[PDB]
């Protein structure tokens, strides 16, 4: 189990590292590396975290040559998991970054939430279609993904509006909330993600 | 749906709760507190690097958001503490004296990262803003300060009613209502909580979160029992399960 966590991206990435490290405590051969650059070989599980604007997201990937690296990971059916801004970067384009193209790894786009209180900050409830445990996770975001139902993994409702709080396309997974800040239920999710990538 | 937040506040000094702050906060996370807030009273000469190891230690082991404050007087200070691993800082005096500090924090680390602490008091029939640990009347109207705070970029208001603090008389729900329609910022009530009922009230007045100190530490209210209670009175809260 070689785990990568992309460490270029904006905002804090170390909490994700620290929680992924926590979640992996009971697993055999856990290596967790901060990925700043493309490597010779591919991980079994690759995290794209992020807090900040969509454009910074893509640029810190692009500046550091991680687009093809993240891409070659999908080409070899390796687990790729977007967290917060990472989930959004998984899509094609975003209102937050008018000219800026996403990884476009999952079909759809990103759109501002509809509420008068943006960002959607605090504990909100996630309901999944399977695998991952339903309950309250901690969120902070102004924007939301727009995809087909076959890709929706987890649902959330904030001021009347229902949006994907989690998404999935084969081995590509996206989460909108911060597992690393969602207490026990957050480890649990993170353990499960690891458990998915132990399989192939 | 979005949960009403139950927030716990610890006073720190020399990296110690005036237990081990990492210890207690980890325990608060396991019993179901929604957020931690550390208000720091270390001397003047030591504060800087002490506040840094605190954040450094907490951030190594806590799995929920945490706010740091006490004497955060400039952007540099705010910046080192966030880059160190704090989810947000709270600013009060330095916020009032220099409101662009709020935008400098919001624009650099996001609005999420700035909790502005407001301490109002009823003077001559008006809600007036005080600074210097509740010791100076700035002569600034709460109403005026609340709108500016939003407009400058802050993510949240921690709203403290000076006179209610320590009384056990309940939250200042009149203050909450006055503030409620004036801003779209989540609101945290502080000072006055004595019994589970008081939380309901503050939540009904339109507070987005409720903060307490001793009563949590010293155990008059139970976090678990407080939430189920709140749950029984139509307040949507986060509730583990087992
Ligand atoms: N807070 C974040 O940076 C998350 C992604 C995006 N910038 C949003 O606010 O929706």
């Amino acid at each position: 189990m070689r785990i990568g966590i992309i460490s270029v991206g904006p905002g804090n990435i170390m909490n994700l590292y620290r929680g992924v490290k926590r979640a992996s405590e009971n697993f055999e051969d856990v290596s967790i590396e901060l990925v700043e650059s493309p490597r010779n070989d591919l991980y079994d599980l690759l995290f794209i975290p992020g807090v900040g604007h969509f454009g910074e997201g893509m640029r810190r990937l692009r500046e550091n040559d991680l687009i093809d690296f993240v891409r070659k990971h999908v080409e070899d059916e390796r687990y790729v998991v977007g967290v917060c801004l990472g989930m959004q970067l998984l899509f094609e384009e975003s209102e937050e970054a008018p000219g800026v193209k996403g990884l476009s790894l999952i079909e759809g786009n990103v759109v501002k939430l509809r509420s008068r209180r943006l960002p959607h900050m605090g504990w909100n409830e996630v309901i999944f279609k399977d695998t991952f445990p339903n309950g309250y996770y901690y969120f902070v975001h102004t924007y939301r993904a727009v995809c087909e139902e076959e890709h929706v993994l987890g649902t959330t409702e904030y001021d009347g509006e229902i949006f994907p709080s989690a998404v999935r396309k084969g081995r590509i997974l996206g989460f909108q909330f911060h597992p690393e800040k969602s207490s026990k239920i957050g480890r649990k999710l993170l353990e499960k993600v690891i458990e998915c990538s132990l399989s192939r | 749906m979005l949960a009403k937040r139950i927030i716990a506040c610890l006073d720190v000094k020399d990296g110690r709760v005036v237990g081990d702050p990492v210890e207690l906060g980890k325990f608060y996370s396991e019993i179901g507190i929604d957020e931690l807030v550390f208000l720091d009273i270390t001397a003047s000469v030591e504060k800087r690097k002490t506040m840094l190891e605190l954040v450094e230690k907490v951030a190594e082991q806590i799995d929920i958001p945490f706010t740091v404050g006490g004497g955060i007087h400039d952007f540099e200070t705010a910046s080192e503490l966030i880059l160190r691993g704090a989810d947000k800082v709270s600013i009060n005096t330095a916020a009032v004296e220099n409101p662009s500090l709020i935008t400098q924090i919001a624009q650099t680390f996001g609005s999420q990262a700035v909790v502005v602490a407001i301490d109002a008091k009823r003077v001559d029939g008006e809600f007036m803003v005080f600074t210097y640990s509740g010791k100076k009347n700035t002569g600034i109207l709460l109403r005026d300060w609340v709108v500016e705070v939003e407009k400058r970029g802050a993510g949240e208001i921690l709203l403290t009613s000076i006179d209610r603090d320590g009384t056990k008389s309940g939250y200042d729900t009149e203050m909450i209502r006055f503030v409620r329609p004036l801003t779209t910022l989540p609101i945290i009530a502080s000072g006055g909580a004595g019994k589970m009922e008081h939380f309901l009230e503050a939540f009904l007045a339109g507070a987005d979160a409720a903060l307490a100190a001793s009563v949590f530490h010293f155990r008059e209210i139970d976090v678990r029992e407080l939430k189920e209670y709140l749950k029984k009175h139509g307040v949507n809260v986060r509730l583990e399960g087992l």
